[PDB]
RNA sequence: CAUAAAGACCAGGC
DNA sequence: GGCAGTACTAGTAAAGTACTTGAGCTT
DNA sequence: AAGCTCAAGTACTTAAGCCTGGTCATTACTAGTACTGCC
């Protein structure tokens, strides 16, 4: 939802958003390109370089630790996913409840 | 007593010898009342005189010259108060002492075998401060075996 | 018996098979399982009980002086086995975990030394890459020791 | 906020759900393996039983 | 070596972003080894930084692999294993998550190959003007063209036809006034 | 009426 | 005046459960 | 040879409230660019 995801800054010139913003932004990039490059309407057996690239892109959209998790530049830390809201793999299971 | 762990350096082609005096530390940053009522942090740095002395061996030039400096400047450590207290950023620190088990041999019960019976077994544990475990138990097959890390 | 079911046979398989369980995928090198081992230990810069360890360490062994170096040496674990052997024959007794010639108070300095030498095993790192940094003889001040790691 | 959008992915994906999960869905119905297929097929080269 | 040594590649699957620092801390941490003994060479698909030019449109697309590292060393399975020990990478790439399956040299050369392509076809070449073909920069008839149809090298000119106004107007210009067609 | 983030770690009460 | 060096600044490296599985023993 | 169960081996588990304190740092390394000094 799009007021779910606020873009407001939190002082002068730092941000506090959520990791929702990195990945939605990710999936949408990488859904034309094997509509239009890739403009075929070929035979399955040919294109590997988009799923390779879109199914990275919605895994971290589904789950970040199980094979792979989804760091960031100074932060050994996976981005908090959806169901990682849910079951808490960094710790917030303990405070959600 | 920890210095003189990295004063014997020894590369090949460098021939140094680096010789220890004393420590002697430098000027503090002010006394121990500007530390509460202001945002002293109190950062003494730490001086130490050295002793090198270079014999080159890359090619022969012709010019040798060993130049001493007096002091040089190594980490930042803070200071004691008159008390015994510690000041790092903002506010006042006291470090606890530590006690715990040596760093030598000993000779426990048993342990790990609490998931099956576990009847008379003799076994070692050693506790480091850096590095690895050094653990040497029994099995019921009697055989000594060893844990490391 | 332990003997039977080590499957190494010399120094060299040793020294790999120790690399290769601190990972059990494959062997180094030639020199790095001889730096590993000796850095297990047998180094200060990694393995370091301090220089009462061995003065506490010597009457666990009933050993007569008091005095010695800080790192570990290839007589004592032997000795220490042999007591493990004879506790487990039923000569002697356990020893006492809470007492205080094994509990000991460590001090404020001497914590301040033990988070010291983390920042020394690195600078000698330094000062060893920045001996070959110096130009001729200008690497006392800034162009041999940071102030970084320590 | 209560309206919605959807996004036409031009190629469907998986969800790892019904994947890195030791009851497979998709390895106990249809019988592949429960976990070692799906750790050689979908990430990976293998293509187009 | 008894048998001759034959080095294949691999495809490292790391973070999008985050892959020529990771190269380059593979010359960090797989220094001092004096040679020349199991990397062959390292491809960088990426640019550490990026361009200011970007699409054309922004339904236009890139066909860049962001993340994908391919490295030339032998276990035979090596140059994944030993990328992943290099952190932020995600993963271990092919066969199963300890053993990749290697991949040919013109497969490797054909990777290259898709990162070489580019969308050049939005269609435009200009670099023109109505004449047919030449440009002209200089004076008067700057940003127009003709052709030079009586070419004088000993008088060092140039009879351009410049369309201005629907009409042809011959005129004759240098070299360094003109850009040959 | 809007801004003081999130997280880590420590100390404290029962 | 042009080229190279370097500094500044913006992207960026205990003790248990279940569950699996390898192996030993029979039609 | 197929197969059937059994035992050790293995990975994984979740850690009995809430509450404020203070603090502490949000990244230090690499690459490109722009500025300045020298030839």
């Amino acid at each position: 939802p799009p007021d779910l995801r606020p873009l407001v800054p939190l002082d002068g010139g730092r941000f506090a958003t959520s990791d929702l913003n990195d990945l939605y932004r990710r999936v949408i990039n990488r859904n034309n390109r094997l509509k239009r490059l890739l403009d075929l309407a070929a035979p399955d057996i040919i294109v590997r370089n988009e799923k390779r690239m879109l199914q990275e892109a919605v895994d971290a959209l589904l789950d970040n630790g199980r094979r792979g998790r989804a760091i960031t530049g100074s932060n050994k830390r996976p981005l908090k996913s959806l169901a990682d809201m849910i079951k808490g793999k960094q710790g917030r299971f303990r405070q959600n409840l | 007593a920890a210095f003189r762990s990295v004063f014997p350096i020894q590369s090949y082609s460098g021939n140094s010898e680096l010789q220890y005096v004393s420590y002697r530390l430098g000027e503090p940053v002010f006394d121990v009342q500007e530390c509460q009522i202001r945002g002293v942090t109190y950062s003494a740095p730490l001086r130490v005189k050295l002793r090198l002395v270079i014999y080159e061996r890359e090619a022969p030039e012709g010019t040798v010259k060993d130049i001493k400096e007096q002091e040089v400047y190594m980490g930042e450590i803070p200071l004691m108060t008159d008390n015994g207290t510690f000041v790092i950023n903002g506010t006042e620190r006291v470090i606890v002492s530590q006690l715990h088990r040596s760093p030598g041999v000993f000779f426990d019960s048993d342990k790990g075998k609490t998931h099956s019976s576990g009847k008379v077994l003799y076994n070692a544990r050693i506790i480091p401060y850096r590095g690895s475990w050094l653990d040497f138990e029994f099995d019921p097959k009697d055989n000594l075996f060893v844990r490391i890390d | 018996e332990t003997l039977r079911v080590d499957p190494t046979n010399d120094r060299l398989s040793a020294l790999v098979e120790i690399y290769r369980m601190m990972r059990p995928g494959e062997p180094p090198t030639r020199e790095a399982a001889e730096s590993l081992f000796e850095n297990l230990f047998f180094s200060e810069d990694r393995y370091d009980l301090s220089a009462v360890g061995r003065m506490k360490f010597n009457r666990s062994l009933l050993r007569e002086e008091i005095e010695g170096s800080g790192i570990l040496s290839k007589d004592d674990i032997i000795d220490v086995m042999k007591k493990l052997i004879d506790i487990r024959n039923g000569k002697g007794e356990v020893d006492d975990i809470d007492h205080l010639g094994n509990r000991r108070i460590r001090s404020v300095g001497e914590m301040a030394e033990n988070q010291f030498r983390v920042g020394l095993v690195r600078v000698e790192r330094a000062v060893k890459e920045r001996l070959s940094l110096g130009d001729l003889d200008t690497l006392m001040p800034q162009d041999m020791i940071n102030a970084k790691p320590i | 906020r209560e309206r919605m959008g959807h996004i036409e992915l031009a190629s469907p994906t998986a969800h790892i759900w019904f994947l890195k999960s030791l009851p497979s869905r998709i390895g106990l119905l249809l019988d592949m393996p429960l976990r070692d297929i799906e750790r050689v097929l979908y990430f990976e080269s293998y293509v187009v039983i | 070596m008894s048998e001759a040594p034959k080095k294949r590649w691999y495809v490292v699957q790391a973070f999008s972003g985050f892959e020529g620092r990771v190269a380059t801390s593979l010359r960090e941490h797989i220094k001092l080894h004096n040679m020349e003994d199991l990397f062959g060479e390292v491809m960088v698909p990426t640019e550490e930084v990026v361009e200011i030019r970007g699409g054309q449109r922004r339904k236009s697309e890139r066909k860049f692999f962001p993340g994908y590292v391919l490295v030339q060393m032998v276990m035979n399975d090596a140059s994944w294993h030993l990328v992943r020990s290099v952190p932020r990478v995600m993963g271990f790439i092919g066969g199963t998550s300890d053993r990749p399956a290697p991949i040919s040299d013109k497969e490797v050369d054909a990777i290259m190959n898709r990162l070489q392509q580019v969308g050049d076809k939005p269609r435009p070449k200009t670099l023109f003007e109505p004449g047919e073909m030449v440009r002209v920069n200089d004076g008067p008839f700057a940003d127009f063209n003709g052709v030079v149809e009586e070419v004088d090298y000993e008088k060092s000119r140039l009879k351009v036809s410049v369309s201005i106004f629907g009409r042809a107007t011959p005129v004759e210009l240098d070299f360094s006034q003109v850009e040959k067609a």
